[PDB]
């Protein structure tokens, strides 16, 4: 499948090389190849997958925003719309690819809380990116799909993970962004961010120096958003 | 405008 | 040819949009499409072509350098070499594409000094990028091709353009980089940069405020290199 | 290390 003939370990090694070279499209293709080998992913490998696709879709989102703004200013020839649609279609294909990997078959094989929450958070994230550009008869259903994925991830993380766990924190961070930016629920976003921050603060005393650094980094993003939102 | 999570967590 | 069905003007408009969105691969594809319409390019269009491909090959060169360094450290499995070769092959294809557009048929139709020197400078630049990764029985011939293109461009620019002309200045800048980095001729590089800088300095008095800004910007790059080289 | 020309000139 382009990558079907390459060893899993070689795909992982090349994903790490691509990251060092800031070649994120390559990195994503290598990690897609590794997933399609059908074995579960380690914690490091899950992070490589996420880094690769987050950087790819990140460029597409940034481009889409530039073009949508130009298109909106033009509405105060068809080229701006056509080109925004091209980028949008490419973004939707990347999101569909990631959602396909999660559905076939990362999530169903993920039994541990750290893997299952990571993947369900990813599912919410890539439906959220779809929701950012959605405008037709599917925007509501896309939003509901993001919410459902995030909610299942939240339920597991609250049962199975400490409040300072960085996956749990990044999940709550992104679900709060979903509430604020997608779901027109800024009060829910603010409440979630506050409660997440305060419950992690009260658990920091249990952590090593390095774990403390990991958790407080994500907590600072919650604080930055609260400052932006209030 | 709102900040979201880094890709890498743990 | 992907772009054969799109209007020339629409390709140019979309190249400008892609630039605003920092979508340089798209920008390059649009400008390649515009060139293949077979009409000569305006000054603005030549610059769009150059910006697009310079940014594309710029990312490839940066990646190739990262990977080559890793490969060299490994030589103090085949994956690092394989992946460096992949990037290298992709870079060589981009260079070959640009050289093909110049040869079919931008250069032969370019009669004015500003267009002919711009294109011949480009030809030297993309042979120089090929030379940066060349190592076999072709490195010498690639270097000679760069030198020949640069030399023809220099001869025209000295006859037809003032010493402060930004195309003439950027040409001399890049030919000096060729001498220093590719041709193992640092003295030639330093002499060329010094003479170029001093002859432009003596012509600045003829310029408008805006032209003065254009010329002194490139002159500062000559000075920065001289400071690095001496 | 050496600086080369910007893409856009004029
Ligand atoms: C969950 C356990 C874990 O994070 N394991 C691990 C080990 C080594 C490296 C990573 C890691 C996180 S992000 C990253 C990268 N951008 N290369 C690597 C994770
Ligand atoms: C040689 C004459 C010339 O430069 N004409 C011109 C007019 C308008 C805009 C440009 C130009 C130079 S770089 C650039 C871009 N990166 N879009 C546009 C040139």
């Amino acid at each position: 499948g382009a990558m079907g003939s390459m060893e899993r370990a070689s795909l992982i090694q090349k994903a790490k090389l691509a990251e060092q070279a800031e070649r994120y499209e390559d990195m994503a293709a290598f990690m897609k190849g590794a997933v399609e080998k059908g074995e579960e992913l380690s914690c490091e490998e899950r992070n490589l997958l996420s880094v690769a696709y987050k950087n790819v879709v990140g460029g597409q989102r940034a481009a889409w925003r530039v073009l949508s703004s130009i298109e909106q200013k033009s509405n105060e020839g068809p080229e701006v719309r056509e080109y925004r649609e091209k980028v949008e279609t490419e973004l939707q294909g990347v999101c569909d690819t990631v959602l396909g990997l999660l559905d076939s078959h990362l999530i169903k094989e993920a039994g541990d809380a750290e893997s299952r929450v990571f993947y369900l958070k990813m599912k919410g994230d890539y439906y959220r990116y779809l929701a950012e550009v959605a405008t037709g008869d599917d925007k509501k259903r896309i939003i509901d799909s993001a919410r459902s994925a995030y909610q299942e991830a939240m339920d597991i993380s609250k049962k199975e993970m400490p409040p300072t766990n960085p996956i749990r924190l990044g999940l709550a961070l992104n679900f709060s962004v979903f509430h604020y930016e997608i779901a027109n629920s800024p009060e829910e976003a603010i409440s979630l961010a506050k409660t997440t921050f305060d419950e992690a603060m009260a658990d920091l005393h249990t952590l090593s120096e390095d774990s403390y650094k990991d958790s407080t980094l994500i907590m600072q993003l919650l604080r930055d958003n609260l400052t932006l939102w209030t | 405008r709102s900040h979201s999570s880094p890709a890498s967590l743990q």
